[PDB]
């Protein structure tokens, strides 16, 4: 658990490198601040002018537990207890 | 207009003529798996009512209900031979087809 | 003949809404409420530009300006006097029509006193009666406290105006009388404290010009937009103001020398305005300035 | 409650209910106004009957119920 | 113990006592509950004090009896109250038994209608959309011919004598069961002196 | 990870993001489609995709596909007056053969607007009762009325213990 | 969806309806009054006070 | 549960906890228990004045005279209460009582006046 | 006349809808046929004693 924590930890892309990657801005989305679009980081080379291609239907492989809660099908009575602050 | 009959346009399948002036219809429709969120197919079988008995074993069929059950279980009636078993006609071009492959081409006749 | 422009004419309208300015920060500040895990999209400079259009789009529907509607008269009808009913009955029934289908300003409510007269409900009833059985978020039935002098001057020393007119306006009706007083008292502060700028890019900006030209004490605003550089805003203040009042001095003092732009505001700060020397110092300053950069 | 089978109580076999004594003026002035009442309400049932005869036939075969029918018709084909 | 600061809760905060013991991070920071296995009760105690008497492991309000909990301390309020979503923290989280949280959510829903304590206040939309105040419902109805004149609404309301032969005809017809003859009722309601 | 290739459609989201609503005309909607050919990429992708959408918002309309027995693929639909409406879905993408089928076949925004506002007016805010269906459960949860004599006890003059003691 | 029958309902049904005809009491019989008691002696109901 | 014969009715289906009376305006069976099932609740009555010494009742007229147009019922209590409201004529026993309680103080009068007068 | 409240809300209607008139809505309670109590029923409708004896 400790080496898995810090392997990935350590392999995170953060938000200016994928800005860099992809060539594109990486507009911030937040409920509480409403449709503002929010640009948390820009590439520092050239900017693509090409869309990337809007797919109708990803292909991403979806954890059955995420969907699950997601569909209120989940019930447990040790989750979402009252706890201690951390 | 009025029928007592629940389904009142159905397609399914004939899967026995063995019994006179009626055809034993297989239908199939999509059941939703409440855990999976998968559709399976459903089958129910019903009675049709054949005048002619020109239902082959394997074809598919459209039924019509009828306003009132004429039988125990011979609620429907034949409407039309969707598709005749090796004989199918394509609806498009009006040719007839085995498979994938024109028997008549279609431009036979332009 | 000649008729007077309401609040809701498109002519006050545009000139009010290029005086609130639209604020994407402002309009769209991060509320503290419940959060949940932004979401993250890859977006090219046409397409980060089209996000920021629908922004702005998305902000002129918040930044509607209220209607403004004069104090409602109070409801006074007697449908009946039944005096068989006379002092069989301690207390009055209130009878409200729950029809759902129906405008809320147009349900019978009548209350059954215990003389036995039957009377229409009055606003103040009415109001109540409708939370009751058809309840609104953010409407209380018994008016908060937060109403009274000394809460809503504790909200004042903050700089939460803003906050008071949002309370307002969803306990009362814009029309009740404890609306108008509210709001008039909040615009009344703002002018002493020359705190115009909280209002500025919000819905209640048109209001407070709107209460400003009609008792003509547009002179704290007409002194913080120049400071502010805001000269065209300050130039159509000037103008609604002659289009409210044709027959003023500053009106007809207009028209007399044809002042246009920055010589609406002379003509206006030496003929009507009661701070004229402040004006006119205030907007010399601002000449001298714009002339520096302009070289 | 007591059903029809259950025996009738012993202490009751012989109690006998007197009418209440009738007060003339008070008698008939109400007699009068319970036949007044009920003339009026059952006039204004009638309206009240006829208003929900009227909205289910609005809705079956009314010029704006019929209107929309071929609208729709008109546009299927 | 009698704490100086009842009547200004607000200066306990401000001392030189208050920094010294917890300093710039909420009262509770350093509490930690007492309990079995890994998994919390679901509730805090009821009260850390009985009968003038204090537990043995008081909550962070209890242990400290300088603070006192009034709206007008609004600075020890806004340490049980979420600075990014506005809502009060359950008693599990802070550990505050259920009599103290209780004070506690009086105290800032007392504080925020006050306006001593600032939270979101949304923005909502008029209740009608349409403002004509001309309908009959909130309009003067015009009045009835009967209420102009005082008649009332019906001839029935008011009393009318029966004929003499009317009531003979109930007196033959109710023989030995009659009540006094009643009058026309007083034209308002009596009153005691 | 949930089984299957293009998870996805196996959740209550995207199966309620089918903007193909029938109407009460249509009863039976049969799929023909090739497995194989280029030209029925968009027939295939469609009975993929759409079909799990399309019967989710329609559980009254039976949907029975067919593979490879004519030379294209194409739809036809059974509508309750007798009427069959065949559809050619022949070199078109899924996204156009939704589009198409629902503007011949599916109910407009208008409709589907009025539908949703006649159930709004079944859960009355003014009416009482349990929480499932109402808002409120007692006039003791409006403020300003006499509260519930569980949380607030009732003065003795407006219990009927003491009524009958003061009286006799 | 077979059920089983209840004959003996139907039989118990026919039966009782028969014979509340064939042994139906007469006007003679319901409507006698005991004049001195004023009850009815079919059933020993006494009569309302204002008919006595 | 289909009853033999009966009606609908609009009636009073009491509510609340004890010594707390509160009735909710209910179009029901005529069989059916006082607070069970019921077709479609048509108001509401709370009996017990609240803080501003009021009687708050809730009809909902569009779906009475529905209801009423259907062959409802009314039951004596509701019968009043539209009366009070004006929707229906003064119920005569409302005016009767009226008549009764003017009597009653009437007579309570010139006892008191006896009692001042000759002591 | 009509009750009070009936009244008001149809005059109402009339101004909502346009209509501007000052005559009185009225019910016609001519149709009722109100009839004496003692009036004779339907003894056709009416039901006979059951044949249990006592
Ligand atoms: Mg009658
Ligand atoms: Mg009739
Ligand atoms: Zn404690």
């Amino acid at each position: 658990l400790t080496q898995g924590l810090f392997r990935g930890l350590s392999r995170q892309e953060t938000h200016q490198q994928l800005a860099d990657k992809k060539g594109l801005h990486v507009v911030e989305i937040r409920e509480e601040c409403g449709p503002l679009p929010i640009v948390v980081a820009s590439p520092r080379g050239p900017l693509r002018k090409d869309p990337e291609p809007e797919d109708e239907v990803p292909d991403v492989k979806l954890d059955w537990e995420d969907v699950k809660t997601a569909q209120g099908m989940k019930r447990s009575v040790w989750s979402n207890l009252k706890r201690a602050a951390t | 207009v009025r029928s007592s009959v629940h389904a009142r346009w159905i397609v399914g399948k004939v899967i026995g003529t063995k019994m006179q002036k009626t055809a034993k219809v297989r239908v199939t429709r999509l059941v939703l798996d409440p855990y999976l969120l998968k559709y399976f197919n459903k089958r129910k079988t019903y009675f049709a009512h054949d005048a002619l008995q020109q239902c082959t074993v394997g074809d598919i069929v459209l039924l019509r209900a009828l306003p009132v059950p004429r039988a125990k279980h011979v609620k429907h009636e034949l409407a039309e031979i969707v598709f005749k078993v090796g004989k199918v006609i394509d609806p498009v071009t009006g040719k007839p087809c085995a498979g994938t492959t024109y028997l008549e081409s279609p431009l036979s006749s332009e | 003949e000649t008729k007077k422009p309401t609040f809701m004419d498109e002519e006050v309208q545009s000139i009010l809404t290029k005086m609130t300015g639209l604020n994407l920060q402002k309009t769209f500040k991060p509320a503290i409420q419940e959060l949940k895990p932004p979401t993250y999209k890859l977006m090219t400079q046409a397409q980060l530009e089209e996000a920021t259009r629908q922004a702005v789009e998305a902000a002129k529907v918040r930044l509607k300006m209220p209607p403004v509607l004069e104090e409602r008269v109070p409801i006074n009808d007697v449908l009946a006097e039944d005096k068989i009913l006379e002092g069989t009955e301690t207390t009055k029934y209130v009878f409200t029509d729950i029809s759902y289908s129906i405008p809320h300003r147009e349900r019978f409510i009548v209350v059954r006193e215990p003389s036995g007269t039957l009377r229409k409900a009055s606003w103040e009833e009415r109001d109540r009666m409708i939370q009751v059985y058809f309840p609104k978020e953010g409407r209380k039935i018994l008016t908060p406290i937060i109403f009274k002098e000394e809460n809503l001057r504790t909200m004042y020393s903050q700089d939460r105006h803003v906050d008071v007119l949002n309370l307002c306006f969803a306990q009362f009706e814009p029309d009740s009388t404890e609306y108008i007083k509210v709001h008039h008292k909040t615009y009344e502060d703002i002018d002493k404290r020359g705190k115009y700028d909280l209002l500025r890019s919000t819905r209640y900006f048109g209001g407070m010009v709107w209460y400003f030209v009609n008792n003509k004490k547009i002179d704290g605003l007409l002194i913080d937009q120049i400071q502010r550089d805001l000269i065209d805003d300050a130039t159509n203040l000037v103008q609604l103001y002659h289009v409210l009042h044709p027959d003023g001095q500053s009106a007809q003092g207009a028209k007399d020398q044809a002042a246009e732009g920055i010589n609406l505001i002379k003509v206006f700060a030496k003929t009507e305005a009661q701070k004229g020397a402040y004006i006119e110092l205030t907007l010399q300053t601002y000449q001298e300035a714009l002339s520096r950069h302009s070289a | 409650r007591k059903t029809r089978h259950d025996p009738l109580a012993k202490s009751k076999i012989e109690r006998v209910n007197m009418p209440p004594a009738v007060d003339p003026a008070e008698f008939f002035v109400l007699m009068e106004r319970y036949q007044h009442y009920r003339q009026t309400v059952r006039a204004l049932r009638m309206e009240f009957v006829s208003e929900v005869q009227r909205k289910v036939h609005e809705a079956r075969a009314g010029v704006l119920a019929e209107r929309k029918a071929l609208k729709d018709a008109a546009e299927h084909r | 113990p009698i704490s100086p600061y009842k009547d200004e809760p607000w200066k306990y905060l401000e001392s030189e006592e208050y920094q010294e013991r917890y300093g710039s991070r909420p009262v509770w920071a350093d509490y930690r509950r007492n309990h079995k296995g890994g998994v919390p009760p679901q509730r805090t105690r009821k009260t850390c004090i009985r009968r003038n008497k204090v537990v043995g492991n008081p909550c962070p309000i209890c242990r400290d009896h300088k603070l006192h909990v009034d709206f007008r301390n609004v600075k020890l309020l806004e340490q049980f109250v979420c600075a990014h979503t506005g809502i009060i923290f359950y008693a599990p989280y802070t550990g505050v038994c259920v009599k103290q949280h209780k004070r506690l959510t009086q105290a800032i829903q007392k504080a925020r209608d006050h306006g001593l304590l600032i939270y979101h206040i949304p923005q909502v939309e008029p209740r009608d959309l349409d403002f004509s105040t001309s309908h009959g419902a909130v309009s003067a109805t015009p009045p009835a011919p009967t209420l102009v004149s005082g008649d009332p609404w019906y001839p029935w309301y008011n009393w009318k004598q029966p004929p003499e032969r009317e009531l003979s005809r109930l007196r033959r017809l109710y023989q030995g069961h009659l009540q006094e003859e009643s009058g026309p009722p007083p034209e308002s309601m009596p009153k005691m002196p | 990870p949930m089984k299957g290739r293009f998870p996805i459609r196996r959740t209550l989201q995207y199966l309620s993001q089918g903007n193909v609503v029938f109407k009460d005309s249509v009863k039976v909607m049969t799929v023909n489609y090739n497995t194989h050919g280029e030209l029925g990429e968009g027939a295939r992708k469609f009975v993929f995709f759409n079909i799990p959408q399309i019967q989710y918002k329609n559980p009254w309309v039976q949907i029975m596909m067919f593979k490879n027995m004519t030379p294209s693929p194409f739809l036809r639909f059974y509508l309750d007056s007798g009427e069959q409406v065949l559809v050619d879905v022949e070199t078109k993408s899924n996204k156009e053969i939704m589009e198409h089928i629902r503007k011949i076949l599916g109910k407009n925004e208008e409709t589907l607007r009025e539908e949703e506002e006649e159930k709004k007016q079944l859960s009355h805010p003014a009416n009482f009762g349990p929480r499932k269906y109402c808002l409120r459960e007692c006039i003791c949860e409006v403020e300003g009325q006499v509260p519930c004599p569980s949380l607030v006890p009732l003065p003795k003059e407006m219990r009927g213990k003491y009524k009958a003691a003061l009286k006799a | 969806k077979k059920v089983r029958p209840r004959l003996i309902a139907e039989l118990a049904r026919r039966v009782r309806a028969l014979r509340e005809q064939l042994n139906r009491p007469r006007d003679s019989q319901l409507y006698a009054v005991d004049y001195e008691t004023l009850t009815r002696p079919f059933s020993g109901r006494r009569l309302p006070v204002r008919a006595w | 549960k289909a009853y033999r014969g009966g009606h609908l009715t609009i009636r009073l289906a009491l509510g609340g906890c004890t010594n707390r009376p509160f009735y909710r305006i209910v179009a029901a069976h005529n069989k059916c228990p006082r607070d069970g099932r019921f077709v479609e609740q048509l108001g509401s009555y709370d009996p017990l004045p609240n803080s501003h010494g009021e009687k708050l009742v809730a009809l909902n007229l569009d779906r009475i005279r529905h209801w009423i147009g259907c062959g409802a019922h009314l039951s004596k209590p509701m019968e009043k209460l539209l009366g009070l409201a004006g929707f229906f004529p003064l119920h005569p026993m409302m005016i009767t009582n009226a008549e009764r309680l003017r009597r009653k103080r009437a007579r309570e009068v010139l006892l008191a006046s006896q009692k001042t007068d000759a002591e | 006349p009509y009750p009070p409240l009936l009244r008001a809300m149809i005059i109402a209607e009339r101004q909502k809808n346009g209509d501007t008139s000052t005559e009185e809505p009225m019910l016609n309670v001519q149709r009722i046929r109100m009839e004496p109590w003692d009036y004779p029923a339907k003894q056709e409708d009416k039901g006979r004693a059951k044949g249990t004896p006592v």
